[PDB]
């Protein structure tokens, strides 16, 4: 393929290996999720605009909408965590080990 | 071509007004002037403590609402299509669902602040 | 399981965005409309097992239209050879390739 | 939770799974998966205890990673094919990424880590809803892309899931962890035979759904969460002990019960394609599932464990729970063998 | 694969209409009305052949007819058309509504001297029919022979032989 | 070297992705994601999709601002790490930048690279189309066809957003 | 398998070709077994709710066996249709490709040679 | 329902105004006779080229010249 | 349309005639060989036209409209 | 890992002991690297030195088992002039089991590993001789 495709795929892999190794902080993992969503959006719209597939231009923006359909949800899964414990560390989420 | 030239010009004009503001005058730095200002007395605790927010629910609602109204932004261009009844019905349905979500937030005391 | 509700009720839901040869707005054609049309018309109703080896020429041409790998390889080879001849001093660019070219209109 | 909101959320879960099942577009598949995850998150948060918050957080992180991988594979297939038809893929990397994403969504090993913890941290209703209904859409997506999965990858995933579930089911006293490891082993069993004939996969899915629903509904009726209360059930109602005994004997793959229905015919589809080592290893590994099922039956029905004094009062109050479809489901899960060719309707 | 066929540089040589864009826009409607048949023939050939190399002569005829049209304008109505295209050329958006008086002068002069009538609203966007003698391309997409489809299913559905034939089951 | 403008913008894109994916602290992660969103909207604007780039820029700016409010509120530390306060964060940032620039140097030498797919080394300006698009931009008509054609997509998206609002109400309740 | 066969006319329980087959009799042994399954379900429903299992709710047991017989009859109709489809497709493919299924000679045992292994 | 309307107009007039505007915007386009005018105005705008048809010999509805009387005219749009 | 057709045909012919002069000593090369198996006309790609020209024409052609103010 | 098994299996049995031993050492080292990577992933060591010590220990143990198995199998195949015979692989499997027992400093583990890995290696040679398939390409 081209060059910008390689760079966007490299960015996606960089954000993927950023996500898969946690650093004791949930917000950083949520930022990694948003970054992978952004990389997928950019790759999709790059391919669509290159191939002149006009009717698929409804695809990325609609896709972007569903980003919040998890991302904001992740924040709603944090506040109860931050009400259970004083911080948002991922090492405090080990009660389900027995 | 012109947009990056304008961006670089404005960035250069902004960033030149601090190095002029830094290297020009006579400076006198001691370890009492640069302390954090808390109305004459030294503060209790740090400024990096958890600042317990109240409007988290409305923040998540704004997170959904920004893009859920960004879906409504191509409505000018959507007025140029041949099929107009379907476009009008879908746009009215979208804003009606927005109004239903806002009313559900209002009635369940979701817009009020905690504590 | 794939409960094909759409053809059962005749209701179109997402068949218009499936391919680039469908009813586009204002009849805007894709850059590889002809190749995809030929590949679809070749591999219609013969099954995927037969279509993987009976209509491979049209699908290969469509894939070449989508990503332009062989065109990039040919252009890279031509540019590399041109730069090598320039570096050896054996080639001079033509006047119409250097800027003073006087195009048609 | 308001009953209206609960009904709306359950209808949204059903609508998302239906959207995944009936759509002919990859973006609609991903949209249905996202809607299913979003509407299945608060079901686990029904009782508002911390363990629900840990289970919801772990499930959300795993499902978000799986959805990201699925969308990346969809975009790569779009790049290499230029269309959106839900059919065989045209890139082996896209097939690998889709198989990994669907393995994470199905909880198949070595992506099985979240399954017992999420199952243990949530109530029995959300656990049953998860372990039965949420394992329908990814199996349909795997059914659709049948000429695309690498054989070695899916077979390695299947044997790994079967071995890991059989090994993990031995060291548990909580019932929900036992059901989760059993679900992982059955997941491996269904994905072992998928590339040969998916009709056997659909048969195994139906049988596994029926038996899992029967066991979970019996757990509702007995109001048991651990092995000790399930043992204590003999004082309240011995008919429940009989039902759980015959059900756990069914899930062990013991004839003439309906749990011998899938596995046997799964073997019948692996020897026609000249694979004799793998079904033998798979049956030998399913002996471990039979082992901890036998341990559960020994604790529950075949031995009379000691009880407490307060159970006397429970003798004066009959059960008033809505045991929906429990006798029909038990009969289906136990005595369905002589109707074996009924599976021909699944073609 | 095959070598791409390209016409030589002598075949493409033609005297081009070397006027500005505003000159073309100012006399767009009369050019559309008067020189309609060769442009229509050329664009029908372009939409039916799907190949610029097979529509070269029609493009040559289109250029010749447009040059004849501008030559006929230049012989009689040089200065009102000069004023009109200058007034159109001044505007940044090349608006038609900013130059109505010079326009009215230009079509009045060209109607009195040449008998040309500006078409009304929506006339130039009409779809017409073209009488042409060239044969239709029987295969314009350069497709090869399609594979033969699989045979269909026909006949009565007889009952299954000895039932399911599955292990010991008799039906 | 102005013909490689999209390539340079993509280099800054992966640079920002390395910057915030090392997870130093969510403030600077948000700053890195803002920079990455800006150069990404620049890339897609260079490909012609100005509306999509402006929309993703606005959406991600709003999302990152709400995120920053959350981390100031809830995910904070006495001593946040900028990039060098932690050895592991600085180390992985350095190796990410090193791997990116190594890939740049390798693709800028023989104009070809094999990372799992195969990629060229010429600028992307070759793959553009040579013809005009008339009196409309294709992306604008394509997104405007959401209401005239995509009724099912609009219905399921509106239902998903309404259900999401209800879900946000139900999760953060406490009883 | 037969998915393409269910491609032109999908989501049909019984197509127009299923009506040319003989329907199963009401005295089918499988139908009687499904009715017995319904009777067992009625017995279990009476048993798990502390009711007399052979007397309480005769209408409930009647509806149980009636619904079981109904669903079992329709499922048996579909099963017979699918097996008829399998046999018809197999015979059509055998007839369509005679070179792939060539006839073999039937040598008598006076001509064929079998090795004898003594037991001693 | 007059008492409820008066009470809600005295308490929260903004919601009453919003609901009245919404009700008019919903029920009004189905009553006005000018929606078809918008339909043919949008359909009469020439984005694409009117590609001609080959003259087989029997096409009485399409013209040979744009100035011929046959064809879809827009004197109604000029009048309005 | 006619002017654009003649222009792109002229550019393709000019690039074809200078391809043989550039590549004459390379082994196994075929001048003007297509990359598509069909003989149908395809729309020329921007790299096929401006491959042997200076960068100012590149920036005027493939980036001129987007960068124009 | 496809090329390692193909590299080990295309060398004729009982012909070159050193190349077969090196290939078996590489296979054992790869398997030990996978095992140690999963071990240091799921069970975090207390320090970097402990983690690299565990990784080196697992890799060395698996490499020693593979090397001794390959050397013993090739030695048996050369000594007996029976290249297509599973008993040489049984002997090599028992030698690897004794190596595992020596590395684990116990005798019962060595005996059990001898028995089970000898049966497994004999079965592997049997499948290579008879053309058995473990991941069968579907055909019906
Ligand atoms: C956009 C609006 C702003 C535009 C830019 C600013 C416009 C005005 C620029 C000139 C301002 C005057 C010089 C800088 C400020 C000096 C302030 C001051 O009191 O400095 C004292 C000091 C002198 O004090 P000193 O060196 O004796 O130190 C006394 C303090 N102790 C002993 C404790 C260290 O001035 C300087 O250091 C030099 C100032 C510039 C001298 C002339 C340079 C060449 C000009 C041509
Ligand atoms: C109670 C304890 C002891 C139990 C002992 C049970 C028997 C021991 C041996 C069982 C082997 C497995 C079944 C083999 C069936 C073979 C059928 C057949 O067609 O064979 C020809 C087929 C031939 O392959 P094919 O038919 O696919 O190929 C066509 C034929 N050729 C080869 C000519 C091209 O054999 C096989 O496929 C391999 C057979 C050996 C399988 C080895 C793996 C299993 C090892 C034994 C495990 C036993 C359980 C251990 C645990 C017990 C519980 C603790
Ligand atoms: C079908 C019409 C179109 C409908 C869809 C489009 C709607 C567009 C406008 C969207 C509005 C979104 C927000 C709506 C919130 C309504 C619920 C609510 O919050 O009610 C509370 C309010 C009483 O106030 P209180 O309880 O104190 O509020 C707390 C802090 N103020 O309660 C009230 O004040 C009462 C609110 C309900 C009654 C309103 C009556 C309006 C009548 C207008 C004239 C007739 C219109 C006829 C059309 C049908 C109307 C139902
Ligand atoms: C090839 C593809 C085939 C696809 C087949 C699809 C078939 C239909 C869908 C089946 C999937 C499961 C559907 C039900 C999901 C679970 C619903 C659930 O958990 O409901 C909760 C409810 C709670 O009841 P209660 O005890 O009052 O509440 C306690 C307080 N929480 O109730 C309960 O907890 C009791 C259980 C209620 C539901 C039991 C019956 C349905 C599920 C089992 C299947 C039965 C056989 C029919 C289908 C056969 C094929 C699967
Ligand atoms: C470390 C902290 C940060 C430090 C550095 C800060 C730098 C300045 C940050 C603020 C400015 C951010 C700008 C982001 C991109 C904005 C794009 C834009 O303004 O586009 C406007 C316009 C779109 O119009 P369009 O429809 O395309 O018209 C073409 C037809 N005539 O576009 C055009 O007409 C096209 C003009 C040429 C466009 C070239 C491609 C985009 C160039 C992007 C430059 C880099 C932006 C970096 C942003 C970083 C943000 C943190
Ligand atoms: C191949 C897969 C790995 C790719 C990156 C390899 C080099 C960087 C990582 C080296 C190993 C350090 C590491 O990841 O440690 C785990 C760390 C979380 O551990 P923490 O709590 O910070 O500290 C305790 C012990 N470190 O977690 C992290 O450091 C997470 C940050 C990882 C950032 C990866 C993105 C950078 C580019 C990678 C190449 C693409
Ligand atoms: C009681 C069952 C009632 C069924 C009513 C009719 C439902 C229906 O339309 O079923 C159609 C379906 C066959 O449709 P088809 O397009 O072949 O599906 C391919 C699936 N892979 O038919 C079937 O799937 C029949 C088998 C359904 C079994 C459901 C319970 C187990
Ligand atoms: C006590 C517990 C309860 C009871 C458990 C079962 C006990 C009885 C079964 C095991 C008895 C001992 C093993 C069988 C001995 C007799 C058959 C045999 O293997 O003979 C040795 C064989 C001789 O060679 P030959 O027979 O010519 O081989 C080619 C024919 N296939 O030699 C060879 O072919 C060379 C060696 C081949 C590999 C042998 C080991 C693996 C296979 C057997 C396991
Ligand atoms: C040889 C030898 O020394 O074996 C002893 C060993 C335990 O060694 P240790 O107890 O440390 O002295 O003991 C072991 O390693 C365990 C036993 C070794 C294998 C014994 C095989 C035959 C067992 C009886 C089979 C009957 C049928
Ligand atoms: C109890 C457990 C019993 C297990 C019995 C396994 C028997 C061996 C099966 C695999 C095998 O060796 O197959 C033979 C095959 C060589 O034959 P062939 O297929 O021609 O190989 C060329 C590659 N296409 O070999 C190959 O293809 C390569 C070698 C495969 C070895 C697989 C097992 C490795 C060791 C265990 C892990």
């Amino acid at each position: 393929m081209s060059l910008v495709y390689m760079n966007i795929m490299m960015a996606f892999t960089v954000s993927l290996t950023g996500l898969l190794m946690y650093r004791s902080h949930l917000m950083s993992s949520l930022l990694c999720l948003e970054g992978m969503m952004l990389s997928l959006f950019i790759l999709a719209t790059l391919m669509i605009l290159n191939s002149h597939f006009t009717l698929a231009s409804m695809m990325p923006i609609i896709l972007l909408v569903f980003a919040a359909c998890e991302a904001a949800l992740g924040l709603s899964l944090l506040v109860m965590v931050s009400n259970t414990y004083g911080t948002d560390y991922v090492q405090n989420l080990n009660l389900l080990q027995c | 071509m012109n947009l990056m030239i304008t961006l670089l010009t404005n960035f250069t004009l902004a960033t030149l007004l601090v190095t002029i503001a830094f290297w020009l005058p006579q400076l006198n730095v001691y370890s009492e002037k640069t302390s954090p200002y808390e109305c004459g007395f030294d503060p209790m605790g740090s400024a990096r403590l958890p600042f317990s927010m109240k409007f988290f629910l409305v923040a998540i609602t704004f997170l959904l609402f920004d893009l859920e109204i960004a879906l409504l932004l191509p409505l000018p261009w959507a007025s140029q299509t041949t099929n107009l009844n379907t476009m009008l019905t879908m746009a009215l349905l979208l804003i009606f669902l927005l109004a239903v979500s806002l009313a559900y937030e209002w009635t369940q005391k979701g817009l009020e602040w905690t504590e | 399981p794939f409960f094909d509700v759409q053809k059962k009720l005749g209701v179109d839901l997402d068949h218009w965005m499936t391919i680039q040869s469908a009813e586009q707005p204002h009849r805007i054609p894709a850059r590889c409309h002809a190749f995809e049309k030929e590949w679809i018309e070749c591999a219609h109703g013969i099954g995927s097992i037969r279509a993987e080896k009976e209509c491979k020429i049209e699908f290969e041409d469509f894939r070449e239209c989508l990503l332009r790998q062989k065109t990039m390889k040919r252009l890279n080879a031509i540019k590399r050879q041109r730069d090598k001849l320039i570096k050896e001093g054996k080639y001079t660019p033509p006047p119409h390739h250097s800027g003073q070219e006087d195009l048609r209109p | 939770m308001n009953p209206i909101i609960l009904i709306i959320i359950l209808m949204t879960v059903m609508l998302g799974t239906i959207i995944v099942m009936i759509s002919t577009h990859w973006l609609l598949i991903w949209i249905g998966f996202e809607m299913n995850m979003l509407a299945i998150i608060p079901i686990m948060m029904k009782k508002h205890n911390p363990r629900a918050t840990e289970a919801s957080t772990k499930y959300f992180l795993t499902q978000s990673t799986a959805s990201m991988l699925l969308m990346m594979a969809i975009i790569i297939n779009l790049m290499f094919s230029g269309q959106w038809t839900v059919m065989k893929l045209f890139n082996p990397m896209a097939s690998m990424l889709m198989t990994m994403a669907l393995a994470m969504k199905l909880g198949m090993a070595p992506f099985h880590f979240w399954v017992p913890e999420v199952t243990q941290g949530i109530p029995l209703s959300s656990g049953l809803i998860l372990l039965t209904w949420q394992k329908l859409a990814p199996m349909s997506v795997l059914y659709q892309i049948l000429p695309s999965i690498n054989l070695d990858l899916i077979l390695t995933l299947s044997i790994l899931s079967i071995t890991i579930g059989g090994w993990g089911g031995l060291n548990q006293t909580q019932l929900r962890k036992i059901m989760a490891y059993s679900s992982i082993a059955h997941m491996g069993w269904m994905t072992a035979v998928l590339l040969y004939n998916p009709t056997m996969t659909l048969l195994n899915l139906i049988i596994y759904i029926i038996m899992t629903s029967t066991m979970f509904t019996l757990f509702m009726a007995n109001s048991t969460t651990t092995t000790l209360s399930l043992s204590h059930t003999w004082n309240k109602a011995p008919i429940m002990t009989i039902l759980v005994l015959i059900t756990l004997l069914s899930m062990g793959g013991l004839p003439p019960l309906s749990g011998f229905m899938p596995k046997w015919m799964i073997i019948q589809e692996m020897t026609k394609n000249d694979s004799i080592i793998l079904p033998t290893l798979m049956a030998i590994t399913a002996l471990l599932n039979l082992y901890f099922y036998m341990r559960l039956t020994y604790s529950t029905a075949l031995t009379m464990f000691p009880s407490t004094n307060n159970m006397k009062m429970k003798w004066q109050f009959p059960t008033t729970k809505r045991m929906t479809l429990l006798p029909t489901m038990t009969v289906l899960s136990t005595m369905l063998l002589p109707l074996t060719p009924i599976l021909s309707i699944l073609e | 694969p095959g070598i791409v066929e390209l016409p030589s540089l002598e075949d493409l040589k033609v005297q081009e209409v070397k006027v500005s864009s505003s000159v073309l826009k100012a006399a767009a409607h009369h050019y559309g009305a008067q020189c309609d048949k060769p442009n229509k023939e050329f664009m029908l050939c372009r939409w039916e052949e799907k190949d610029p190399r097979r529509c070269l002569e029609e493009g040559k005829l289109v250029n010749q007819c447009a040059l004849e049209f501008f030559r006929q304008i230049k012989r009689h109505c040089a200065e009102p058309f000069t004023e009109y295209w200058t007034c159109i050329d001044y505007s940044g958006l090349q608006l038609f509504r900013r130059c109505r008086k010079e326009q009215a002068q230009f079509d009045k002069c060209v109607l009195d001297k040449l008998g040309w009538v500006r078409p009304d609203l929506g006339e130039l966007s009409k779809v017409t029919k073209v009488k042409t003698d060239r044969p239709l391309p029987e295969n314009p997409y350069h497709s090869r022979a399609r594979p033969e489809p699989n045979p269909e299913v026909e006949g009565d559905l007889k009952p299954a032989r000895h039932g399911s034939r599955l292990f010991f089951w008799t039906m | 070297m102005m013909t490689y403008i999209v390539f340079i913008l993509s280099i800054i894109f992966v640079m920002g992705f390395v910057g915030f994916s090392s997870k130093p602290s969510p403030i600077y992660g948000g700053l890195g994601l803002i920079v990455s969103g800006g150069v990404g909207c620049g890339i897609v604007l260079n490909f012609g999709g100005s509306f999509l780039g402006l929309m993703v820029f606005l959406i991600y700016l709003g999302g990152m601002m709400v995120v920053f409010g959350y981390t100031t509120a809830m995910a904070t530390e006495q001593y946040p790490e900028v990039w060098v306060s932690n050895k592991v964060v600085l180390g992985t940032f350095i190796t990410g930048l090193l791997m990116e620039f190594l890939m740049v140097y390798y693709v800028l030498k023989d104009k070809e690279v094999e990372i799992v797919f195969k990629f060229n080394g010429m600028g992307d300006w070759v793959i553009y189309d040579t013809g005009d698009s008339g009196f409309f931009s294709e992306e604008a008509m394509g997104i405007a066809a959401l209401y005239s054609y995509g009724t099912w997509l609009v219905i399921v998206t509106g239902w998903s957003l309404l259900i999401g609002v209800v879900v946000i109400m139900e999760i953060t309740r406490g009883n | 398998m037969m998915t393409g066969r269910q491609a032109r006319a999908p989501l049909q329980f019984l197509p127009d070709e299923a009506r040319s087959l003989p329907p199963p009799k009401l005295t089918d042994p499988r139908l009687a077994y499904i009715g017995f399954l319904g009777y067992c379900s009625g017995l279990i429903d009476n048993a798990i709710r502390r009711r007399p299992v052979l007397s309480a709710g005769l209408h409930r047991q009647f509806l149980y066996i009636t619904s079981f017989v109904f669903v079992g009859y329709y499922l048996l109709k579909r099963q017979d249709y699918m097996y008829a489809v399998r046999d018809h497709d197999m015979f059509s493919y055998i007839k369509s490709h005679p070179e792939d299924f060539p006839e073999k000679d039937k040598k008598t045992y006076r001509e064929v040679f079998e090795e004898f292994h003594p037991v001693r | 329902v007059a008492a409820f309307l008066k009470n809600v107009w005295a308490k929260e007039p903004v919601l009453v105004a919003s609901f009245a505007i919404a009700g008019l915007a919903v029920i009004l386009p189905t009553l006005s006779p000018y929606t078809k005018y918008s339909l043919m105005i949008n359909r009469a705008t020439p984005y694409n080229y009117p590609v001609p048809l080959r003259d087989d010999g029997n096409m009485p509805d399409v013209p040979s010249h744009p100035q011929d009387p046959q064809g879809p005219s827009l004197e109604w749009l000029k009048r309005l | 349309q006619a002017e654009k057709d003649r222009r792109v045909l002229q550019m393709l012919r000019e690039n074809l005639e200078e391809e043989a002069t550039i590549m004459k000593d390379v082994p196994g090369w075929k001048v003007g060989e297509s990359v598509f198996h069909t003989t149908r006309w395809v729309t020329p790609m921007m790299g096929e036209l401006y491959g042997l020209r200076t960068g100012e024409e590149i920036l005027s052609s493939t980036y001129g409209f987007i960068w124009y103010t | 890992a496809k090329t390692l098994l193909h590299q080990y299996w295309d060398i004729p049995e009982g012909t070159e002991c050193h190349r077969k031993t090196y290939a078996a050492t590489s296979i054992g080292g790869a398997s030990g690297l996978v095992v140690s990577a999963y071990s240091v992933a799921l069970k975090t060591p207390t320090s970097f030195l402990e983690g690299v010590a565990r990784t080196g220990r697992y890799t060395f143990t698996a490499a020693a088992i593979g090397a001794i198995f390959g050397l013993t199998s090739c030695i048996s195949a050369q000594v007996r002039e029976k290249p297509d015979d599973p008993l040489n692989y049984l002997i090599g499997g028992c030698a690897g089991g004794l190596t595992l027992g020596a590395r684990t400093r116990s005798y019962g583990i060595g005996a059990a590993a001898c028995a089970y890995m000898g049966l497994t290696a004999a079965l592997v040679k049997m499948g290579q001789l008879e053309g058995w398939k473990v991941f069968a390409e579907p055909k019906v």
